[PDB]
């Protein structure tokens, strides 16, 4: 112990570290679902 | 009056590193920046860069420029041409106004 | 305050100008009007200092007869036309009040005299509120009838609330009334690309609304009311000197910043429109703006004022309060000028 | 362009990544390869331009401005990195993050094929040379200088911009090469002679012309070396720059719209020439040299003849280069007495030889030695206005002899005469100072020795 | 890799610079006139709504 | 001023029509623009926060990376279905006026007479 | 150990790498007129398949 | 900070955790007089905190490592330069009554808030009501000045309405020829160069302005040194006090909402005791607040924030 008062960031907040990591893997795969949806519904449309 | 710090003075530096190149307190880094500026500086870019400099070649077309003058010069001269026509452009090809 | 009324007054703040955006009834934008006047004075009077009373009531005479004169425009419209909002054919008269009313409202010059002292004496937060949140209904109201309203006037009002703005800005040495006065001439430009393209004037909206709040936000840091209060700034938090730097400049309009292509694409869209002179001299006055914006710049971060004893003790404490919407804030208000095209329609 | 601009933007995670024992060395070895990287622009054997992008181009004018700037950063960093030993960490690389981002925009404007991003990048050039000025400066009196600088440039620039958007409005694209190929030929009424005013006052303002050059001498005094290296070296330039990529579309009026410019040029130099030898501050001295050799630089892009624009080119190379050197050795004297006094130091002959070696060529090479490229662009500079009219030689030629004499009056009054023994503080060479006036003075030998690469546009 | 490379990527920037040019002053021009008469899908200002009227037999019949 | 066309969803981010549109690259510099805006916001704010810049909070730096993309790829997309039906209602409007819109013939350096300006 | 002390040396490297790559993209960009001009319009060798890359 | 709006909703209201011994009590006296020993004792036997009296060192103390730091962090005054050249030119007289004003700020501060999170009643020693005392004292003797004395005064306006009083204030009258006495059996060689025009001033100024002052608003409870040595008594008095005076009782749950959130809030504590004011005595300039401010940061546990600091064995960071 170093600090006379225990900070407030002495230990991580792991349900914010679980949340905010659940939620960028999240956002990436959904990212790449809809760009690779994106890409074949543009296939689609145009006939390529 | 106000708790302001006195003026500093401006040591000898060369007291304390007599071989002081001007480049840092501590005797390693200082040499080391030395030798980064004078080889990178000098060895690699004053000679290199120079070099490459001599030796771009036809630089804007000159001695293109003065070989295709030699050329037409010849041509122009065995053919009894005009070195120089007047007009660059040929009259046929430009219409003028009626008035 | 009790959770029961800062929720009650809270919502009611939302709920004005919500009310007052998605109403297509003239008299249900007024009532968001009332609805955004009347919860936002308690909020404004809540310290309870002599100060915060004068700047309520100011704000709420001033308020309130705006209000009846829009009352006034929407019944004579009522009147001609036997319908609730102005279409097409209603009076030039009707709509020069409308204008009129709805820019003392917002609080352009020359209807602006009580927006310095307003923004005084009232908190850093509800002068924020105050100063981006109580002008997007207003500018609904006057963007819904672009096409109806007078150039000359708009531009006459225009290019007085930019020169008073300037010149109240160059003189003033608090900070909420500097942020009223570059609200005045941030106000000005607004509605000085309103008549030709609303469009920018929503642009020069948001860029001015995610400038003004994270000023307010370093502002609310260490409750920095004055010149010298922000130039101890780097005593204090020197983190925050770069960013006071680059929002000031981008409230200047400098490039590269982002607050260049507000009025970068609102001269662009007057010189389509073939209004040279006008154009020219709202960007001398936005020089001058900039001007007043350079001077507190060199105060807080180029230059280091000296600090007090007791910064020591301050240094000693440690702070949580710059939140997470900060920072965000700062670097979309300062570096998304190659995002032009993006951010314009 | 991309090959010089990507590493000279990574340079800036370089500076802030490197080690504080560490910095200075890695910036400065990689700011000089990207100088080398930039000598590949030279490779000219084509009368086209290297267009190498939608929105960057290579010129024969372009090109000489755009090495000069990458070998004035590392020899800026050099210049720099003495009076910041006594410096916070994150201060010094703030500072080298300055000058990085400074080079970086300056290539880039340089660099512009569009004119809405060459005013853009003039303005993000304009922000940190103000922050260099007012954070890094010494006196008082930076606050007023950098007040001076940027509202002159700001002034000059708001109606740059309106005539800008104006001529993109009429044309529609702002790009140059479009411009150059459909030029239109003004009609000659009063709004053109506003819109040639607009246009052309920015570039005049930051030349500077004279009677608005009350901002170029307090910022240079004010400045910090690299500040002053880098506004005397690259932004007049700049200016110049500006002035002939935009006069190819504002035939034919600038024929008799010209004439006060040139008058205000000649008498100016001829004026600030005569301050210079009248002038108690050394680097106020400078800076006036810098107003007349820039006069000269606007005289001869008004007057709009092939030997006024090359003389122009060499002479904003060879100006550059020159002040810089000049502006370094008042620096490092500055270092060793902490005073900016003309007539303070005088014996430093004695004391320090080989610096006076390079002060007596820095002067030579300022009042236009043969067969330097000073002398080049004045000499053509001079020829092109006695074509433009015969009775300008009188003032080229008081210009010349006023020249000379504060050029000689500086060396005699700074190293010549007797040596002030009170002086007990003269260290006796920096390697570093030394090796700073060698990278100046020896690219101004090897543009003597070639003079093609900096001819520019016209031959 | 020569001149060639150089001249046509010239070519090739001085076509879209002049073909961005011509949309823009086209683009000019549909605005002023779809703003001076709207009838494109441009300038379209607002009408009351129709869907919002009684067509109802009411109490007068002179209706 | 594009509001009032026809066909005009209300309230819409993005309509059917713009799936006939390319999508964004992915990896294009406007959005490895906006996660470099991202990760600089995320550094600023540790910064600011009086933590380490680069060593501390990696989620939140991760998060932000990954909402800042988000976003501007699907603002992105929204902007050039903007743009490509703005081009789309000018080109249509041009092809339903052409008396208004009169192809012009440009005559050759021939028959102009363009007036020469000597600089002496 | 050098690989992690000496990291920072790359990133320069790094950048001049990757505008070269960027430029080859501007140039593979911009061909629309590739063996077009007027100047050099000539008939392809039979070994290659374009004139520049 | 984890208490909030949020916090009170789900409950943490003050006044449901209050008790009968959750009182303010401060013990306040002259120089020498039976100060620390009462307060140790009522606090004790009460089941109070004790809070010493805040001295230069109180925020080193209260933050960070705990050690007392360097002198140039800590106000750069000294309490023993005071007491050999009280009328020096440098302005250490000032200095040290505005430090040790921002400490007893802070002190306070630190109280209310333990008092109002678990509402274990707070015994401090001689609270920012009574060093005023002080001041008048220094500037009745001309240690100090005019525009200190109205620096002072202003700061204290800004600063002491927005707390609440102690519900008791105790003191002890010892006559000033008594505390000249105990200052020579202590010993202290700077302490004993005091004069009694000194000793006299202060107990003037508690006679005539801290003692009323505090009594329209709270129970005194002034002891001679005999009622005092002897800290029982003192305590019956305590426990059969009769709280029927002061702002404590129109407080509510809201109002100690804002209260607690102000005094947890440290920096809102002392914004304004660093007002721009540029009285000589206090203000400092750059370089010297340059050369200071990089030092603290560079000393251990300094440079980040508490928890982010992985030279004193902090982990997790990259998690947070
Ligand atoms: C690099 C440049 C950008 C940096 C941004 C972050 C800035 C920062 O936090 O710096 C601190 C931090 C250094 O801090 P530190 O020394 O470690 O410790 C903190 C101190 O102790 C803290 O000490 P302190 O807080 O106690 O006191 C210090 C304080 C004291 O205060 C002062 O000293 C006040 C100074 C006032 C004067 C300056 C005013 C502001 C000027 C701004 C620039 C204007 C001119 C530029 C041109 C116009 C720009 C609009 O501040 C400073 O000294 C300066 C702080 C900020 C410095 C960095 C500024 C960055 C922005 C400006 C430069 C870059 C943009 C412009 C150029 C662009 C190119 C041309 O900087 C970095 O770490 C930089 C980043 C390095 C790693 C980069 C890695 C990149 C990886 C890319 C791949 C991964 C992501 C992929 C995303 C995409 C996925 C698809
Ligand atoms: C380490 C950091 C980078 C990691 C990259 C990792 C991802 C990756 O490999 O991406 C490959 C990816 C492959 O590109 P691509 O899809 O093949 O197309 C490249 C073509 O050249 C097509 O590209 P483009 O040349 O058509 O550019 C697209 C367009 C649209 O792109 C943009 O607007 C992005 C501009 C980024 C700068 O760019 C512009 O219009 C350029 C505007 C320039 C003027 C902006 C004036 C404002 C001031 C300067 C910029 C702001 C800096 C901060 C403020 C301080 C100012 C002093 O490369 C990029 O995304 C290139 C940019 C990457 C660096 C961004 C800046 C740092
Ligand atoms: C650094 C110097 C600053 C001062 C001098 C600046 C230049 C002075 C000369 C130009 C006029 C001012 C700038 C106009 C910019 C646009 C020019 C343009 O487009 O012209 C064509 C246009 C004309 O438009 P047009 O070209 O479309 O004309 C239509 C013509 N027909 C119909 C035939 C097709 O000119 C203008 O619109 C000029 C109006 C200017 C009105 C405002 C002037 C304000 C004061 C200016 C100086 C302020 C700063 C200094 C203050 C004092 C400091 C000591
Ligand atoms: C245009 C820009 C569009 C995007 C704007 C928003 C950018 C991201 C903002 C969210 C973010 O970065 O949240 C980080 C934060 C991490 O939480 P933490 O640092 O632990 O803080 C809790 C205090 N103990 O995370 C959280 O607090 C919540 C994590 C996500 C929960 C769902
Ligand atoms: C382009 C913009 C530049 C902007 C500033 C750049 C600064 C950084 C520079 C980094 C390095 C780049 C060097 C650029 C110049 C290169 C000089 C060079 O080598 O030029 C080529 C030249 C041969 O070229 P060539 O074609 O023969 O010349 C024209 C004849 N048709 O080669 C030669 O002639 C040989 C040259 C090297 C040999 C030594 C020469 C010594 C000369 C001594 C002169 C003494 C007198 C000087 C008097 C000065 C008075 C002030
Ligand atoms: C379309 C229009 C969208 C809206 C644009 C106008 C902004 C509206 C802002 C509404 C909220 C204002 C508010 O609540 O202000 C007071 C608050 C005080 O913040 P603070 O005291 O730091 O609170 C920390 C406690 N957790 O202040 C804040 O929390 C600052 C809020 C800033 C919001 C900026 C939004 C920019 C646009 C997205
Ligand atoms: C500083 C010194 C200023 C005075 C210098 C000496 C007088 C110069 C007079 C001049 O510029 O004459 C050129 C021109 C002559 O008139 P002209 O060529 O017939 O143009 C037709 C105009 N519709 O004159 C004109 O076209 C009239 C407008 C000239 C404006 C020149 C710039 C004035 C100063 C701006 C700063
Ligand atoms: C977090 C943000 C989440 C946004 C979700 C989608 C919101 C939505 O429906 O946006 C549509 C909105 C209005 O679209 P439109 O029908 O064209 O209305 C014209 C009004 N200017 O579209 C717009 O307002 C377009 C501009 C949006 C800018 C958002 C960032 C600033
Ligand atoms: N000038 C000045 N001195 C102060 C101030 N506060 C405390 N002191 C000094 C007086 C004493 O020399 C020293 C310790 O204070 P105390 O009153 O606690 O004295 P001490 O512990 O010696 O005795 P006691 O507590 O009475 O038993 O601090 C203040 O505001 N101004
Ligand atoms: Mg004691």
């Amino acid at each position: 112990k170093f600090y006379v008062r225990e900070p407030v960031n002495a230990k991580p907040n792991w349900l914010a570290v679980g949340l905010s990591v659940g939620a960028s893997v999240f956002m990436w795969i959904y990212l790449i679902q809809t760009h690779n949806e994106d890409v074949l519904e543009y296939k689609r449309r145009n006939g390529l | 009056q106000w708790q302001e710090d006195p003026e500093p003075e401006d040591e000898n530096v060369y007291a304390k590193n007599p071989d002081f190149h001007g480049y840092d307190s501590d005797p390693v880094v200082d040499v080391w920046n030395m030798r980064a500026v004078f080889f990178f500086g000098f060895s690699i870019v004053l000679v290199f860069g120079t070099t490459f400099v001599a030796y771009v070649p036809d630089y804007r077309m000159q001695e293109w420029a003065r070989r295709e003058a030699e050329r037409l010069v010849k041509y122009r001269e065995v053919n009894g041409l005009p070195i120089m026509e007047s007009n660059y452009f040929d009259p046929s090809k430009i219409q003028l106004p009626e008035d | 305050m009790n959770p029961i009324t800062l929720a009650i007054i809270y919502f009611t703040i939302f709920l004005g100008p919500v009310i007052t955006m998605s109403s297509t009834n003239l008299m249900l934008m007024w009532v968001g009007l009332e609805f955004s006047l009347l919860a936002i004075i308690p909020m404004l009077i809540n310290k309870k200092n002599p100060r915060s009373t004068e700047a309520a009531t100011k704000y709420f005479v001033t308020q309130a007869t705006a209000s009846m004169i829009i009352l006034l425009a929407i019944v004579l419209n009522y009147k001609q036309l036997g319908t609730w909002m102005f279409q097409q054919q209603t009076n030039g008269l009707i709509l020069n009040m409308t204008l009129m009313a709805l820019s003392m409202k917002l609080g352009l010059a020359p209807f602006h005299f009580w927006l310095p002292e307003v923004t005084q004496g009232i908190p850093l937060h509800m002068g924020l509120i105050l100063l981006t949140w109580q002008k997007i209904a207003p500018l609904s109201i006057l963007i819904q009838i672009y096409p109806l309203l007078n150039s000359t006037i708009i531009l006459m009002l225009a290019i007085t609330s930019i020169f008073m703005g300037a010149w109240g800005g160059l003189n003033q040495t608090q900070m909420r009334k500097i942020m009223a006065y570059s609200s005045i001439a941030h106000m000005g430009w607004m509605l000085a690309i309103l008549p030709y393209n609303p469009s920018l004037t929503l642009l020069n909206l948001m860029i001015y609304i995610i400038l003004t709040a994270p000023m307010f936000m370093a502002l609310m840091l260490n409750n920095s009311m004055t010149i010298n209060s922000i130039s101890l700034l780097w005593n204090k938090t020197p983190a925050m000197l770069t960013m006071i730097s680059l929002m000031l400049l981008s409230l200047g309009g400098l490039p590269p910043l982002t607050g260049f292509l507000p009025k970068w694409i609102i001269i662009t869209e007057l010189m389509k429109n073939n209004c040279l002179i006008m154009a020219t001299l709202m960007a001398m006055m936005a020089l001058l703006n900039l001007f007043f914006y350079t001077r507190l710049i060199y105060s807080t971060s180029l230059t280091m004022f000296p600090t007090n004893n007791n910064s020591k003790m301050m240094t000693h404490q440690t702070k949580t309060k710059p939140n997470l919407m900060f920072s965000t804030l700062a670097i979309m208000s300062t570096m998304t000028l190659p995002l032009a095209p993006q951010l314009i329609t | 362009m991309l090959k010089i601009i990507l590493p000279s933007l990574m340079l800036l995670p370089l500076t802030w990544l490197s080690s504080p024992k560490k910095t200075w060395t890695n910036v400065t070895s990689y700011s000089f390869l990207i100088s080398l990287t930039s000598l590949t622009l030279l490779w000219q054997t084509d009368e086209n331009y290297k267009n190498f992008s939608n929105m960057f181009s290579s010129d024969p004018l372009s090109t000489p401005l755009i090495i000069l700037t990458a070998w004035l950063l590392p020899l800026m960093l050099m210049a720099s990195q003495n009076h910041l030993k006594k410096d916070n960490n994150v201060l010094q690389k703030l500072y080298i993050s300055m000058l990085i981002s400074l080079q970086i925009l300056l290539i880039m404007t340089f660099s512009a094929t569009e004119l809405i991003m060459f005013y853009i990048l003039f303005e993000a050039t304009l922000i940190p040379t103000l922050i260099i000025i007012t954070r890094w400066g010494n006196q008082t009196e930076r606050l007023n200088a950098g007040i001076y600088f940027l509202f002159y440039t700001l002034i000059g620039s708001i109606p740059l911009l309106i005539a800008l958007i104006l001529i993109q409005n009429h044309v529609g694209t702002l790009n140059l090469m479009i411009l150059s190929f459909t030029t239109h030929t003004l009609d000659a009424s009063w709004s053109n002679n506003l819109l040639w005013l607009a246009c052309m006052m920015a570039f005049l303002i930051k030349m500077p012309l004279y009677g608005v050059h009350l901002w170029l001498p307090k910022a240079h005094v004010e400045a910090p070396i690299a500040g002053s290296m880098i506004l005397a070296a690259i932004l007049l330039k700049l200016g110049s720059y500006g002035m002939i990529r935009i006069s190819i579309i504002l035939d034919p009026l600038t024929k008799y719209m010209a004439y006060p410019f040139i008058l205000l040029s000649l008498w100016g130099m001829i004026m600030t020439s005569s301050i210079c030898l009248r002038q108690t501050d050394l680097k106020s001295l400078i800076a006036y040299s810098s107003v007349s050799h820039m006069a000269l630089v606007i005289a001869s892009i008004m007057i709009q003849t092939p030997w006024s624009f090359m003389g122009a080119t060499m002479l904003m190379i060879a100006h550059g280069l020159t002040s810089s050197l000049l502006f370094c050795l008042a620096n490092s004297n500055y270092e060793r007495i902490h005073s900016r006094t003309m007539i303070m130091a005088r014996g430093l002959q004695m004391v320090f030889p080989l610096m006076a070696t390079w002060w007596l060529m820095a002067s030579l090479a300022n009042l236009a030695l043969p067969p330097s490229i000073n002398l080049m662009g004045e000499l053509f500079i001079t020829m092109s206005l006695f074509s433009w009219s015969n009775f300008t030689i009188i003032l080229m030629g008081i210009n010349i002899i006023i020249t000379g004499m504060y050029s000689m009056y500086m060396i005699i009054t700074t190293q010549r005469g007797k040596l002030t023994n009170h002086m007990i503080n003269l260290q006796p060479s920096h390697t570093r100072e030394l090796t700073l006036m060698a990278l100046h003075m020896i690219p101004l030998i090897l543009l003597t020795t070639s003079p093609k690469l900096i001819t520019g546009l016209t031959m | 890799d020569g001149p060639e490379k150089n001249y046509e990527k010239t070519l090739a920037i001085l076509q879209i610079e002049s073909e961005k040019a011509e949309l823009r002053l086209k683009e000019q021009e549909v605005r002023r006139l779809m703003r001076a008469r709207g009838d494109g899908p441009w300038y379209q200002f607002p009408t009351p709504e129709k869907e919002f009227i009684d067509h109802s037999p009411k109490a007068t019949p002179d209706n | 001023m594009m509001n009032g066309r026809p066909g005009h969803e209300p309230l819409k981010f993005l309509p059917d029509e713009a799936r006939s549109l390319p999508p964004p690259k992915l990896n294009d510099p406007r959005l490895v623009y906006m996660g470099l805006l991202g990760y600089c916001t995320g550094l600023m704010d540790n910064m600011l926060r009086m933590r380490p810049v680069m060593r501390a909070g990696l989620h939140r730096q991760l998060l932000f990376v990954t909402s800042f993309v988000f976003a501007g790829y699907f603002y992105l997309k929204r902007q050039n279905y903007l743009y490509a039906v703005k081009d789309h209602d000018m080109f249509g409007y041009i092809k339903l006026h052409p008396e208004d819109f009169p192809e012009k013939e440009k005559k050759t350096y021939a028959e102009i007479l363009e007036p020469f300006h000597p600089v002496r | 150990q050098l690989l992690r002390e000496h990291w920072v040396h790359i990133l320069v490297p790094a950048g001049f790498v990757f505008g070269c790559y960027l430029d080859r993209k501007d140039d593979e960009k911009l061909t629309a007129f590739r063996n077009k001009s007027m100047l050099f319009q000539r008939e392809l060798r039979p070994n290659e398949e374009v004139t520049w890359k | 900070l984890r208490y909030g709006l949020l916090a009170a909703i789900l409950g943490d209201k003050t006044t449901k955790k209050l008790h009968e011994y959750s009182r303010v009590i401060t013990v306040d006296g002259n120089i020498c007089s039976g100060k620390n020993k009462l307060a140790k004792e009522i606090a004790q036997q009460l089941g109070m905190k004790h809070y010493p009296e805040a001295g230069i060192q109180y925020s080193s103390t209260t933050t960070g490592d705990g050690r007392p730091l360097d002198i140039e962090f800590s106000g750069s005054c000294s309490l023993e330069k005071f007491y050999d050249d009280p009328k020096s030119n440098d302005g250490n007289s000032y200095r040290l009554q505005s430090w040790l004003y921002a400490s007893r700020l802070l002190q306070y501060a630190d109280a209310l808030e333990h008092l109002l999170s678990t509402g274990q009643g707070v015994v401090l020693e001689r609270s920012i009501y009574s060093d005023f005392v002080f001041l008048e004292a220094m500037y009745n003797q001309g240690y100090i000045r005019k525009q200190c004395v109205d620096h002072y005064n202003e700061i204290k306006r800004l600063t002491l309405p927005e707390y609440l009083p102690p519900h008791a204030v105790i003191y002890i009258d010892v006559p000033v020829p008594e505390v000249q006495s105990r200052i020579q059996k202590k010993g202290d060689p700077h302490e004993m160069k005091v004069t009694s025009a000194y000793l006299q001033d202060i107990e003037n100024a508690y006679k005539k302005t801290f003692l009323p002052k505090m009594s329209e608003m709270c129970e005194v409870l002034v002891y001679d040194s005999w009622e005092a040595e002897d800290p029982t008594k003192v305590v019956e008095d305590i426990e059969y006090l009769k709280y029927n005076k002061g702002p404590w009782l129109k407080q509510d749950d809201w109002t100690f909402h804002y209260l607690r959130m102000l005094v947890q809030d440290k920096t809102e504590v002392l914004n304004y005791t660093t007002i721009p004011v540029y009285l000589p005595e206090i203000t400092i300039g750059a370089h010297q607040g340059s050369r200071i401010y990089n030092s603290f940061r560079e000393l251990p546990g300094r440079k980040y924030a508490p928890g982010y600091n992985a030279e004193v064995g902090d982990k997790w960071i990259w998690l947070k």
